[PDB]
């Protein structure tokens, strides 16, 4: 606030309270995989090349 | 649940006269028996060349 002359309307104390809020927004991709894919990465066999 | 997230108040700040460039229009004087004071007067007297 700020003092003033005489002869004229001065100011008051006024309390001041605001809020603000978060926000949401998920992602998301969706890889895949083929199954043949899943059983050559564990399942060796015959030892070839 | 909910979270606040702090509840931090206004940041302060201040400002004086005499820190003031306005200050260098002004010539500081404080006089503690002003009430008792009317007015104030600066009489000269120049005759002419």
């Amino acid at each position: 606030r700020v003092a003033s002359g005489a002869g004229l309307p001065t100011s008051r104390q006024t309390t001041i309270m605001v809020t603000k809020y978060s926000e949401k927004s998920p992602i998301t991709i969706p890889f895949e995989l083929s199954a043949a894919c899943l059983t050559y990465l564990r399942e060796t066999f015959e030892g070839t090349i | 649940f909910e979270a606040i997230f702090g509840t931090f108040c206004n940041r302060l700040e201040w400002v004086y006269f005499l820190t003031s460039g306005l200050a260098a229009a002004a010539h500081a004087i404080k006089f503690h028996d002003l009430n008792k004071l009317t007015t104030g007067k600066m009489l000269f007297h120049v005759q002419v060349p």
